[PDB]
RNA sequence: GAAUCAUCGAAUCUUUGAACGCACAUUGCGCCCGCCGGUAUUCCGGCGGGCAUGCCUGUUCGAGCGUCAUUU
RNA sequence: UUGACCUCGGAUCAGGUAGGAGGACCCGCUGAACUUAAGCAUAUCAAUAAGCGGAGGAAAAGAAACCAACAGGGAUUGCCCUAGUAACGGCGAGUGAAGCGGCAACAGCUCAAAUUUGAAAGCUGGCUUCGGCCCGCGUUGUAAUUUGGAGAGGAUGCUUU
């Protein structure tokens, strides 16, 4: 019958791999993602610490540059770049690390979640490197990390770590050491009983 | 960090997840063509030490070769072929290096950083420059790059006494008869 | 070489030459066909025409009872006192559009 | 599908306005304004889902239902209490002459036996009052701007304005003119 | 001996179809019409629609090979793919919430929404299309009709309240440069409305304005394309407004004033600085305009035709002369109803009109308040 | 959801297409010839494809891995007189 | 300002040939943009600009239940 | 419905690039036989001849995972000597270096591995009034610092543009 383009055909089939294939403990905690209530408040926090874009930072250095032609505090902002959160990490100055969960070099992240358990910084993985990149003011990003925060906002910073760090920790906490997969539909049962 | 992360994992490549991995990758590669463009490399790690940089001019292309036996052997490696067949391909290209991604039953699967000589990019950079210059035409063809000192033994020692500056150039050197004026 | 700062409240309440500077006379292409111009208003539009234009009242309920654009003349005469009685005309716009429609759907014959 | 947060918004949302509402109502009922009666129009904005029975009961009286509706008011006693009562959905203030003219020329229906019919004719405008004195649109508009004994039955008869929605262009005394040409 | 074909030859070569084209062209259809009627281009009618396609029908209609080719060589094509882009950017913007970047691109956009103005530069296609400025006043007619009719309407989605309020700005100066220079000529009304003709350098220009009363909308219309004839005619009028004040030496754009024109000064809110039998017919004379009559259209034939003084009352518009009647000044009062001061003359629109045009002093006695008015005639 | 249908129809179309379109004997010599033993064997066979998901996996993909999982052990002379002896048939 | 002069920084540079619109053993056959002359908006003939491949960067367009969301 | 991110493609889109030639010298692949051993098969011829690919005015090599046992030397390269020594060999034919020493020339460096994180500070293209405006690349990492006979960070006080 119809014939489906090579990519097309290839990109389900990896899909169909993907789900079919039993899963290492890494991919597989990377394929358990978390709530969205969750996801929404991180963003909230997120996007009222978004990085200044180029616009801005530009018409500021403006700003201060007229000022000095004719007395602040260090920015708080959220931190973006893989070698960079993992410095931070390591060093111990992250309160939470967000994870994008489509990594397409997926060993980028592999030690990312462990690293941080053992750190003891409270992570999560969200779904998007695509609404990581729009976090910060980019394409994309495999990572986010957020160190510390102004005053107003020390309340929600403690309180969303403390949700996650239970309702999402513990969650995937209890099962995260097995192997995933096991998919297998009716054809794929009923080939499996005759082979 | 990240990058020692890596290379720890390239290290214990015959773990559990790097065995998954490269399995995956090997069916996709074996369902892709035998040599295709990469934008982003597959160990960024290795791109890196081996000098991949994130800028204008830079690709990675992925090849797959055969491997095997030519009992006589043939003499270039599997790599070396990967990156002629690759300058064949793009010869606007410039190799400027090569390291083993995947291997399989029948086919050895190589990724190869080139570099664009015709960028201006490339041209201002004062670390490129120097593979813009007109010498290193087919690096690979001519067996400059590692692959080909590693095939060529340009090492130091009495172990490589007989190549350490040239096989035939040493050949030639100790069998020719050199005349004086004053004999 | 860099323009001194201003806020965007003063760019915001921040943000003509002749056509013919340099004009010579040019042919017309023979290929080229000009829109005919509209007819001029004919004494039958006025308000209040001589009682001879004045139609009959059956001829008036057999104009509305016909269908539109079955009518040779879109319009028959009535006659007002004053012009507070003159009403704006239903077709107005409709008739605008129907003629830049005539001029850019409808082909031009020499 | 709908969601706690929204039923907590919508809680407190309705607590705030039951709490302001007891407060008017315990306070004298004053406004800042001179005795005078004054002439102003009022365009409601969706500011609150669901609306407390008094200021329903108040947007019945002054029929601003469908979405974008405007009309003209009398600025008395009762009148104020009733907007100082409706005050989150309501955006009130002094019209303009040539405001108050271009809204009824642009958009301008009449009410007849419960029938909404533009203001094309001043016959028809004639068939509709006639005897009370009005003798056209202008007229009309004249008894407005100056507010005469025949105001009550001239709003009635003039159909609630619906100004088109804006693109983005309390209190406040004259913006209202922007605002019309802004949605008009 | 060459064997040529029937089909490739002939009128097939020089007549394309609409769809065909379209297709050449590469364009949707709303931007294809809007691109043909920016540049005047007209179907026409092939000889033989046959031979110019075998495969054709009545309805079908063809287009201009050379048309097509000066369609594909303007740069607003250039310029839309441009523009498209740039509805591209701000969607990205405003997808990904970068507020501050969405505004700088609207910024870039230029809309004429918070514009008034043409979205796009149209000087180039009109300079091609108008060689003389003889045929702008030739396509003057519709201009000032068309834009006169916006200036009436309301607003809507196409065409913004900002763009009508400069709409109607233009008319005024329009109607300020008229009665500056008495072109005015001849003034008709009928149950469609106003028609003015106006003598321009010896070029006869008519215009239809209707009265002022809520219009109807009801049917099918199309405000997209009714939207850009506004920019064709807006611009047009603009650039001629500016040629017209050159050429008398006053300076342009006239100044109008912000709150008088808020009150409602309508056209007394601009004001005209010279330096940067019309006349003789009501040269020395006072008129009052009544609460019923036509304010603007008494107000432009009165200042074109060189009646120095004219008031009206207070609510039909500000800055005026003395609202009282009872102010002796007032020769003649228009009154249209179903004070009597002896020296003031009770005089109609009717009055005016037929002595307007007629050039004579048509009798006040016939043209009396309260008895049957002579039926007029046409000028034309 | 379950991808079922899209697995069928991809083995379907994979159908569609195939229609369109001595180590074994070495070892056992190996065994009974006192050279190998059994723990000698299970060393051999913990192999570089040891763990190989083999059920729930596609039809296609399983082909695949089966066409490029052989590895290239010694065989004899014995062995091949072995197998031909075996499959020469009456 | 001569020269079968010297120098030489500026031009012209026919068909082929790595040979590049297709064919090549035809001064043959094609398609897009423009012009010219001869009854010429249609017919004919000629002329100018063009039309190889693989790859790199950028621009534009398209496809993909691969994938993210979007009730404040 | 809409808009991303990723991947895969088309365009007679814009800017470039690869052929071929030459091949005396150079860098690789591939690679004989005649002959000698008074026959001949290992060996020799020869890691040559032919064939294939790739540059320059030189190429290549090159700054030790070196030489050495020193009272140490100190990137690579070429000559003399080492030397017909060591070592290998139908121990027959034969093959056959290297350290050291005297010279000629002599020049050292760039990265990956770090967090700029109190601010991607970096770069491509087109648009120009040529001064500065955008677009895109890019955080899956472009600038500055650093490369193990080192270095970083502070303190410290001198000296250079």
């Amino acid at each position: 019958m119809v014939k489906w383009p090579e990519y097309i055909r290839l990109q389900r089939q990896k899909k169909i791999l993907r789900m079919r294939l039993k899963v290492p403990p890494a991919i597989a905690q990377f394929q358990y993602t978390l709530d969205k209530n969750l996801a929404a408040q991180a963003f909230k926090l997120l996007n009222k610490y978004r990085p200044e874009t180029k616009q801005e930072k530009k018409e500021r250095l403006l700003r201060e540059a007229t000022a000095i032609k004719e007395v602040s505090k260090k920015p708080y902002t959220v931190k973006y770049g893989l070698n960079h959160v993992v410095g931070l990490i390591e060093n111990k100055k992250a309160s939470l690390v967000l994870i994008a969960n489509d990594v397409d070099p997926i060993e980028l992240v592999v030690f990312l979640p462990a690293l941080c358990r053992k750190m003891g910084i409270p992570y999560a993985i969200i779904k998007g490197k695509a609404r990581l990149g729009t976090l910060v003011h980019k394409k994309t990003a495999a990572v986010v990390a957020i160190t510390e925060v102004r005053s107003e906002d020390k309340n929600e910073l403690a309180k969303l770590i403390s949700a996650v760090k239970e309702g999402y920790l513990e969650k995937v906490e209890d099962t995260r050491k097995r192997w995933g997969g096991g998919i297998m539909g009716f054809k794929a049962q009923k080939r499996e009983e005759k082979r | 960090g990240a990058l020692k992360y890596l290379e720890e994992l390239s290290k214990k490549k015959q773990s559990d997840v790097v065995r998954f991995l490269l399995r995956v990758r090997c069916w996709e590669y074996r369902q892709l063509n035998v040599i295709h463009r990469a934008s982003r490399p597959s160990r960024p790690d290795k791109a890196r030490r081996l000098g991949y940089k994130a800028k204008q001019g830079y690709v990675i292309y992925r090849v797959r070769v055969r491997r095997g036996g030519r009992q006589l052997k043939y003499q270039r490696s599997l790599r070396a072929t990967a990156e002629e067949r690759v300058g064949r391909r793009c010869s606007n290209l410039r190799v400027l290096n090569s390291y083993w991604v995947n291997q399989d039953s029948t086919y050895k699967y190589y990724e190869v950083i080139l570099v664009d000589p015709n960028h201006k990019a490339i041209r201002r950079d004062p670390r490129i420059n120097w593979i813009c210059n007109p010498v290193h035409k087919h690096r690979e063809c001519r067996g400059l790059t590692s692959t080909g000192k590693k095939s060529r033994g340009l090492n130091k020692g009495h172990r490589f006494n007989k190549t350490r500056a040239g096989r035939r150039k040493t050949w030639k050197r100790h069998n020719t008869l050199s005349l004086w004026r004053y004999r | 070489r860099i323009l001194p700062y201003k806020p965007p409240e003063e760019r915001e309440r921040e943000e003509f030459y002749d056509l013919w500077q340099n004009e010579e006379p040019q042919p017309p292409n023979p290929m080229h066909i000009p829109a005919p111009k509209l007819p001029p208003p004919g004494y039958d539009l006025s308000y209040n025409p001589p009682p001879e234009y004045l139609p009959t009242k059956e001829e008036r309920e057999e104009w509305e009872k016909m269908d539109p654009e079955d009518r040779e003349k879109d319009y028959l005469p009535t006659k007002y006192d004053s012009l507070r009685k003159v009403p704006a005309w239903g077709n107005f716009v409709k008739e605008r559009f129907e003629r830049c429609m005539d001029l850019y759907l409808a082909p031009r014959v020499r | 599908f709908k969601r706690a947060e929204k039923y907590v918004k919508e809680y407190r949302e309705q607590e705030r306005e039951k709490i302001r509402l007891a407060r008017i109502a315990k306070q004298q009922g004053s406004f800042h304004i001179p005795a005078e009666a004054k002439l102003v129009f009022v365009i409601r904005i969706k500011g609150i889902n669901k609306i407390p029975p008094k200021p329903r009961k108040i947007l019945q009286l002054l029929r601003l239902r469908q979405i974008n509706n405007g009309v003209f008011v009398k600025v008395t006693k009762a009148t104020a209490e009733m907007i100082k009562i409706v005050e989150p959905w309501v955006a009130y203030g002094y019209p303009n002459l040539k405001s108050v003219r271009e809204l009824i020329y642009k958009r301008g229906y009449g009410k007849v036996n419960g029938q909404r019919i533009p203001l094309t004719d001043n016959a028809i405008i004639e068939e509709n009052l006639g005897k009370y004195g009005i003798i056209c649109i202008e007229d009309l508009i004249h008894e407005i701007f100056t507010v005469g004994p025949n105001f009550k039955q001239a709003a009635n008869f003039l159909w609630p304005f619906k100004l088109s929605n804006p693109n983005g262009g309390g209190n406040r005394e004259e913006h209202i003119n922007a605002l019309i040409r802004a949605m008009n | 001996g060459k064997a040529k074909k029937k089909g490739k030859s002939g009128a097939a070569r020089n007549y394309m179809t609409r769809t065909q084209a379209v297709k050449k062209l590469q364009l949707s259809l709303p931007d294809f019409r809007k691109l043909c009627i920016w540049k005047g281009i007209y179907p026409r009618e092939p000889r033989d629609r046959r031979k110019v396609n075998k495969s054709a029908t009545a309805s079908t209609t063809f287009y201009y090979t050379k048309d097509i080719q000066y369609l594909l060589h303007e740069p607003l094509l250039q310029k839309f793919r441009e523009q498209k882009a740039l509805e591209k950017k701000i969607s990205r913007a405003l997808g990904r919430g970068d507020v501050s970047n969405a505004a700088r691109l609207e910024r870039n956009a230029n809309l004429p929404e918070k514009t008034g103005k043409p979205r796009y530069t149209l000087n180039h296609i009109i300079r091609e299309r108008y060689p003389t400025f003889q045929d702008a006043l030739r396509d003057l007619d519709d201009c000032l009709s068309m834009l006169f009719l916006f200036a009436n309407l309301p607003s809507t989605t196409a065409v913004p309240a900002k763009m009508i309020a400069r709409c109607e700005r233009l008319c005024h100066e329009f109607q300020h440069y008229l009665i500056v220079t008495h072109s005015l000529r001849k003034s008709f009304l009928s149950i469609k409305g106003i028609y003015y003709q106006a003598n321009i350098q010896g070029e006869d220009i008519l215009w239809l304005v209707p009265y002022k009363f809520n219009q109807r909308i009801v049917g099918d219309v199309d405000f997209r394309i009714m939207g850009t004839f506004v920019e064709f005619y807006m611009t047009l009028l603009g650039f001629v407004n500016y040629r017209l004040y050159t050429s008398i030496g006053l300076k342009y754009p006239p100044k109008f004033d912000q709150v008088k024109d808020d009150q409602g000064a309508e056209l007394a809110a601009f004001s005209l600085e010279g330096l940067n039998d019309p006349s003789q017919l009501f040269a020395n004379f006072t008129f009052f305009l009544s609460r019923e009559t036509p304010r603007q259209p008494l107000e432009f034939i009165l200042r074109a035709f060189g009646c120095k003084r004219i008031g009206w009352d207070a609510v039909l518009g500000e800055g005026a002369f003395t609202t009282d009647e009872s102010d002796p000044r007032i020769t003649h009062q228009i009154i249209d109803r179903p004070g009597r001061y002896p020296g003031r003359i009770y005089v109609q629109p009717q009055w005016v009109w037929d002595s307007i045009n007629d050039e004579e002093l048509k009798p006040p006695e016939l043209y009396a308040p309260g008895a049957q008015l002579p039926p007029h005639l046409s000028p034309f | 959801e379950d991808g079922d249908q899209l697995e069928r129809e991809l083995d379907a179309m994979y159908e569609h297409y195939k229609e369109r379109k001595a180590e074994a004997m070495t070892l056992a010599h190996q065994l009974a010839t006192g050279e190998k033993t059994k723990a000698d064997l299970i060393d051999e066979g913990y192999n570089k494809y040891a763990f190989k998901q083999k059920e729930g996996l596609p039809d296609w993909f399983l082909e695949d891995e089966a066409k490029h999982d052989k590895p290239i052990k010694p065989i004899t002379k014995e062995a091949a007189q072995a197998i031909k002896e075996k499959l020469r048939a009456l």
